[PDB]
């Protein structure tokens, strides 16, 4: 479950 | 931007634009045409910069939505989402896909323009959502709409699922939600998996109008490089992955795709109006071999 982010 | 998290990291906004001088530009777009032609599997990655010509602002350009918010200002919408027209970049991607010169399209755009341009849904991953698409929270059926669904952030839209169930034909009645990710939402499982496979097996990843600051999307083009392929970054601002580009092109994306289509003997089709396509049409045959830079 990879998430929308910068880092 | 209504109901969405005010806790997001907006990244680096407002970096100045760079413009490759014309001679350099023409030579880099010839080199692009060559790698498109030499490459078997070609994957495109598109961000907000391919829709600025249609009147929709980007997030982090000089006049982007995030850029303006950092500095106290609201952004400027020239066009509404419903009345926005596919660009020559969108239409060039339709044609590239028709003749076998595009394997898969990964987009971070929620503007609905890929879908509305006619680009086949089965070769498209909309990793961040689509303002026109809502999804049933119970059976996962998607509904593509002609006007924007009215919520953002995976909220209930107010409409219910109309699917007749396999046994007994009764309407599902599940909650319809928008497909627009908020900050730190989980990406769509299937679309991500497919974008990742495509990106891992590509010979050539080409990015257009993204600063590549958001993951995991922004990193899919590196996967390509990881397994031996090349990487081309087309963007006016610098991008986070500039140091990994085989070829960088700082110019307007419409302008690059026009020359790129000229060099490969492809006509960019005109856009008849919103026309959703679920499955890629049968391939038109590979084009007649293109001519060379003198
Ligand atoms: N006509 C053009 N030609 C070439 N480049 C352009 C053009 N117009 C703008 N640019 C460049 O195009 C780039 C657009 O970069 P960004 O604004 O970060 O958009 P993203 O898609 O990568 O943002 C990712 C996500 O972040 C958000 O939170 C959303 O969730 C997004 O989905 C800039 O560097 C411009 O210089
Ligand atoms: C469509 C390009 C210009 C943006 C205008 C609509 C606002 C974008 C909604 C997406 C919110 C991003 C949250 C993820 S970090
Ligand atoms: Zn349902």
């Amino acid at each position: 479950t990879a998430r929308k982010s910068t880092g | 931007a209504a109901g969405l998290s005010p806790y997001a990291d907006k990244g680096k906004c407002g970096l100045p634009e760079i413009f490759d001088p014309p001679e350099e530009l023409e030579r880099k777009v010839w080199e692009l045409a060559r790698l498109v032609w030499q490459s078997s599997s070609v994957v495109f990655h598109t961000g907000a910069g391919i829709s600025t010509a249609s009147g929709i602002p980007d997030f982090r350009g000089p006049h982007g939505v995030w850029t303006m918010e950092e500095r106290g200002l609201a952004p400027k919408f020239d066009t509404t989402f419903e009345s926005a027209r596919p660009t020559q970049t969108h239409m060039a991607l339709v044609q590239l896909e028709r003749v076998g010169l595009l394997r898969f399209l990964v987009s971070q755009n929620v503007d609905g323009l890929h879908v509305r341009s006619g680009f086949p849904r089965d070769k498209l991953a909309e990793l961040h959502g689509n303002m026109f698409v809502e999804e049933c929270a119970k059976c996962k059926t998607q509904y593509v709409r002609d006007t924007v669904v009215g919520t953002m952030g995976l909220k209930a839209t107010g409409r219910l699922c109309t699917v007749a169930k396999a046994r007994g034909l009764r309407a599902c009645r599940g909650e319809l939600r928008d497909t627009i990710l908020d900050w730190e939402d989980s990406l769509p499982d299937r679309d991500l998996a497919l974008a990742d496979e495509a990106s891992r097996n590509a010979d050539l990843s080409i990015t257009l109008g993204t600063s590549l600051q958001i993951r995991p999307s922004g990193n899919l083009p590196l996967a390509t490089k990881r397994r031996g392929g090349r990487l081309v970054i087309v963007n006016l601002q610098p991008t986070k992955h500039d140091r990994h580009a085989d070829l960088r092109i700082h110019g307007y994306v419409d302008e690059v795709m026009t020359r790129l289509m000229k060099h490969l003997g492809l006509e960019i089709p005109a856009w008849d109006g919103p026309r959703v396509l679920e499955r890629a049409l049968p391939p038109l045959p590979r084009p007649p071999t293109p001519k060379l830079e003198p």
